[PDB]
């Protein structure tokens, strides 16, 4: 699916990252894929 | 299987009753 | 006689007001929205004890300035955080007269919103929408408009003097007797500001052992004039009679505070057409529910003047009731007259007062000449030639806009005849994104937030006008269309399929 | 507020809470539920008790910098419909603590600390003191 | 418990009626009708004279060039603005007003408000909250006590034109602030003071005020609404009259109904608290903008006193000559000094009352219209007032007079007080 870059549109706007700006923008990013490989970690044990 | 605090705990449960009628 | 109930207010014709309510799916993102604007804000914030992350930004002195921090660090973390994220939808400047098709002066910043420059180029043709235009007498060529160059050349641009000394022309007197023979009352009188009929004349009439029984989400300038009156203010619900009549038979049995004397009088602070949420106010029911408990009643038609009505002249016209049973009446004239100002109404027991007694008569200046030769020339024109055709003409835009937009599936506040309609965007980031896909689709409109309405009710309005056409409207209606699914706004439970 | 609205949000912040908080392989406990005690308390009183003033600018001219979060709100009405909520569910949390911690008095000596800096603030006696 | 059969019963409740009853001989009643543009040489009730008492200082009313460049924007504009200035409600012709004070005043930014009574009613108010301190001239105007009695604080009147008064007021703060450090460093004090009071009629010692600001740490808000184009080599305000720095006085706030014979109100000073007016100024976003056939005409006014800075220079030597011809007259005197324009005729050895006070000065105004000359009175609410002037005449004098008209209205004021006094 090419289609794709309409829905990272709509992850900008819900999460009112649309207005942010691009040099403080990642560091958003880049702990939410570390709260989810965290939260992939977290899956194995119990 | 309490240890100590059970009739606290179970004042707490009191406690919310005394708080909500107002 | 269609509609009587329990308050004895009786309706003639149907009364079809509806107000969506939350799908509270979109409720629970608002609020994950508003948070992570405001923990950056503090990150934003927090580069305040070093100043080299950010410069050449509004700061103190800092040659002479050792005092007390002048705007609260907590405070205004609002306008310099949220408000400046997207800054660039409101201020937007103008080339041209504000009828239909308007000039844009294109700006940009580099700054992120901080400072702008102006490039040069007009956005040519952009289809406004944000604008009081009703009736459209915004026109730079123009039969009315032609006799106000005339006695701008001999009388001038301003007195310069009061009503009381020296600044009473003949002008104005002509102008008192004619807004008189509109509206239906006995007297009149005209101000100047809009704003300051309202925060001017509500403390003169009541005082210190009154009560002021204000509306829910009233202009911020009814606010105003009930607090330097000094009189005790209570909030009924929004156009809810029960509240009322609760708030009003609560307040007489009991009195005031500590003391429990009875009040002196009691007045109503209503309006017609709440800009915010566009609603006509529940007339009948209020003035049968005022004879009961022998209140006053201070109406205040500012988006309806000229815009509501069988023949314009009010709200009062509307509901099909009698002028002479409200105890005054305010306006503007900058709506559907085109021209600054506002008049006020009533008996002659009490603009013989007002004359007398109102801080505007003696302290300010009054209206400049070429401004109330606009507003007396274009009064003259709505009651005829053609004056009764387009008031027809606002009455069938609004329907034709309003269901045709409903039907789509967009979530919209108001009454089934009230010419503002608020479209609802419930997310704080698409305020800032709404009003920047439209320049690009060629169409203006205006998104407001939280200085303005409730910060969980971010809107839109959608002012409409006579001097809009079927042609601009389908041309509009195409593109909310292909926006409306671009940033997914159509979220409402029912559809108004044909 | 949107009390349903208000209150869903604040319920699945819990749940949000919990489940990043979750199982985190080098700790592989179950004192992960008294953790989510630990942060939750704390959290309110920063909140509710510590943040003092409003985020606007001039909201009815001159208002009122000096009051806390708890006693600004719902304009100083004792125990409307939202105050009980906001201190019958820290309470709740208490109990979900003792069925999956098994008391232990190690633990325990945090649990009830971090309840009375909630729940004393929250009695309609001590208006403004701090 | 209070039954529904007695809560019926107290339904008996009448009020008082929402106005009461104004009597006849009430003053201020009748208004004086104006026929033609209340120019130098006007007609009041039928009668041509020459007036003393419009405010415009440099004529600009009737002057070909004002009158032209504001007909060219009526012509590409309309009249009205439809929208708040938020909302597509700014013409750019606002743009390059607000643009060219600034200028004028050497400051950094000017707003603009659409109208002379708003413009420091709605700028006190966003500065000053619940926990402050304000020090007031006292002899203040109107407008001023509207702005102040809106910011909800702490209001404390020091007496007229004296340091000393407002110095030994300051003091008691510091006494104040050291009984309670904790609470001292989050309250901020202001100083509101004019120049060239309306009521008065003097100026406010300025250099001795700002070398008092940088001891005890408060602030100014200037209010220069008369003096702003008529004081200073340049017109410049009070500021250029005595050469102190602009970086110094914070805030300044005049009207565009004076010197410059328009309407609206400006407010110009640094771009740190200027900007904070756009959001929280209450009279500027919930209202309309101003007309741009009226901003069209304060640019070219604007442009008119920096073609001549030498049109100061003929406003103060004709109103030194008329202050000194008017100083031996039996029953009434004069208060103000010579460099001031307005200074008001108050009456001196009172009757004994105020209504028969007014009523005493209503002749002698009523009997010069007969003559050839129009004055007024200065006109007060009596009830809603922190200081209560007693009463006068106003005598404003113009630049398009002359030495002859300004001689022949002395004498002639001066035949008619002794025959009424
Ligand atoms: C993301 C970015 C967003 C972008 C947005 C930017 C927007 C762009 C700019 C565009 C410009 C738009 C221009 C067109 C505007 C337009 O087209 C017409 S839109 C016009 C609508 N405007 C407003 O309504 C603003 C003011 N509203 C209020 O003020 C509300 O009422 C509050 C709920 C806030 C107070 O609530 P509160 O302040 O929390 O409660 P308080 O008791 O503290 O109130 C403080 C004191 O006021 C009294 N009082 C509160 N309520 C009152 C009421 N109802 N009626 C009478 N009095 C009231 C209280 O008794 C207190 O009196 P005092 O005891 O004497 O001090
Ligand atoms: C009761 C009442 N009084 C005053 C005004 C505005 O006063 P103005 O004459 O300065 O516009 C409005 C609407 N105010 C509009 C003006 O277009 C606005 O956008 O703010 C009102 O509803």
């Amino acid at each position: 699916w090419k289609q794709m870059s309409w829905f990272y549109y709509q992850y900008l706007l819900v999460t009112a990252l649309y207005m942010l700006e691009p040099w403080e923008r990642t560091v958003f990013n880049s702990m939410l894929v570390s709260i989810v490989g965290m939260a992939l970690y977290t899956g194995y044990v119990f | 299987a309490p240890a100590y605090h059970l009739i606290l705990e179970g004042i707490l449960i009191l406690w919310i009753i005394r708080l909500l009628f107002s | 006689i269609h509609h009587v109930t329990q308050n004895g207010g009786l309706y003639k014709r149907p009364f079809n007001e509806a107000f969506e309510e939350t799908p509270m799916l979109v409720a629970v993102l608002t609020y994950v929205g508003y948070g992570v604007l405001t923990l950056f804000g503090y990150l934003r914030d927090f580069l305040r004890y070093w100043r080299i992350e950010k410069c050449h930004h509004a700061t103190e002195r800092e040659e002479q300035k050792d005092f007390v921090s002048l705007y609260q660090d907590f405070e205004n973390f609002y306008t310099r955080n949220l408000y400046m994220r997207i800054r660039d939808n409101w201020n937007r400047p103008i080339c041209s007269v504000p009828g239909a098709r308007v000039d844009i002066m294109e700006r940009q910043s580099h700054d992120y919103n901080w400072s702008f420059k102006y490039t040069g180029n007009i956005i040519k043709g952009v289809i406004n929408m944000g604008s009081y235009n009703y009736l459209g007498f915004a026109r730079n060529t123009g039969s009315c408009q032609e006799a106000a160059a005339k006695v701008l050349e001999e009388y001038g641009a301003g007195v310069c003097s009061t009503r009381q000394e020296i600044g009473n022309l003949d002008k104005h007197e002509e102008l008192e007797e004619l807004v008189a023979r509109f509206l239906g009352v006995e007297a009149a009188m005209a101000y100047g500001m809009g704003f300051a009929t309202n925060s001017m004349n509500i403390p003169a009439l009541v005082g210190k052992g009154c009560l002021i029984l204000s509306d829910e989400l009233n202009h911020a300038s009814l606010v105003l004039g009930a607090r330097l009156s000094g009189a005790t203010i209570r909030i009924f619900k929004h156009n809810n009679m029960q509240s009322l009549e609760k708030l009003l038979k609560d307040a007489i049995v009991y009195g005031q505070p500590r003391t429990r004397r009875p009040w002196k009088k009691i007045l109503i602070l209503v309006e017609g057409i709440y800009s915010m949420e566009g609603s006509i106010v529940r007339l009948p029911e209020v003035i049968a529910l005022k004879k009961k408990y022998k209140a006053y009643l201070y109406l205040d038609e500012a988006h309806s003047i000229g815009a509501l009505g069988p023949t314009g002249r009010g709200v009062v016209e509307y509901f099909g009731l009698d002028p002479e049973d409200v105890d005054v009446m305010m306006g503007t004239f900058t709506k559907s007259f085109g021209a600054s100002g506002g008049y006020i109404g009533g008996k002659k027991e009490l603009i013989d007062y007002l004359r007398t007694h109102s801080h505007s008569a003696v302290y300010a200046t009054s209206l400049s000449p070429p401004v109330v030769e606009q507003i007396i020339t274009s009064m003259k024109c709505i009651m005829g030639s053609l004056g009764k055709e387009c008031v027809q003409q606002l009455a069938e835009n609004t329907r034709y806009f309003r269901r045709r937009l409903k039907e789509m599936g967009f979530i919209i506040y108001g009454n089934e005849d009230s010419p503002v309609v608020p479209l609802m965007l419930y997310m704080p980031a698409k305020i800032g994104a709404f009003g920047r896909e439209m320049l690009k689709r060629n169409i203006g409109v205006v998104v407001v937030g939280f200085p303005a309405t409730p910060i969980i009710e971010s809107r839109a309005r959608f002012c409409l006008s006579a001097a809009h056409t079927k042609e601009i409207l389908d041309t509009a209606l195409k593109e909310i269309d292909e926006v409306g699914d671009l940033l997914q706004l159509k979220y409402s439970r029912h559809r108004l399929v044909p | 507020m949107n009390s349903r609205g208000i209150w869903l949000s604040y319920v699945l912040a819990i749940g949000l809470l919990h489940i990043v908080l979750l199982s985190i392989p080098f700790v592989s406990v179950p004192v992960v539920w008294t953790l989510t005690n630990l942060i939750h308390n704390m959290g309110m009183y920063i909140f509710l008790h510590t943040v003092k003033g409003t985020p606007f600018e001039t909201p009815d001219q001159g208002k009122a910098r000096l009051l806390t979060h708890w006693e600004q709100m719902d304009y100083g009405v004792q125990f409307t419909a939202s105050r009980k909520f906001l201190t019958i569910t820290p309470i709740v949390l208490y109990f979900l603590t003792s069925f999956y911690t098994k008391y232990d008095q190690i633990h325990f000596v945090l649990n009830t600390v971090s309840l009375m800096s909630v729940l004393i603030p929250k009695l309609p006696q001590l208006h403004g003191v701090r």
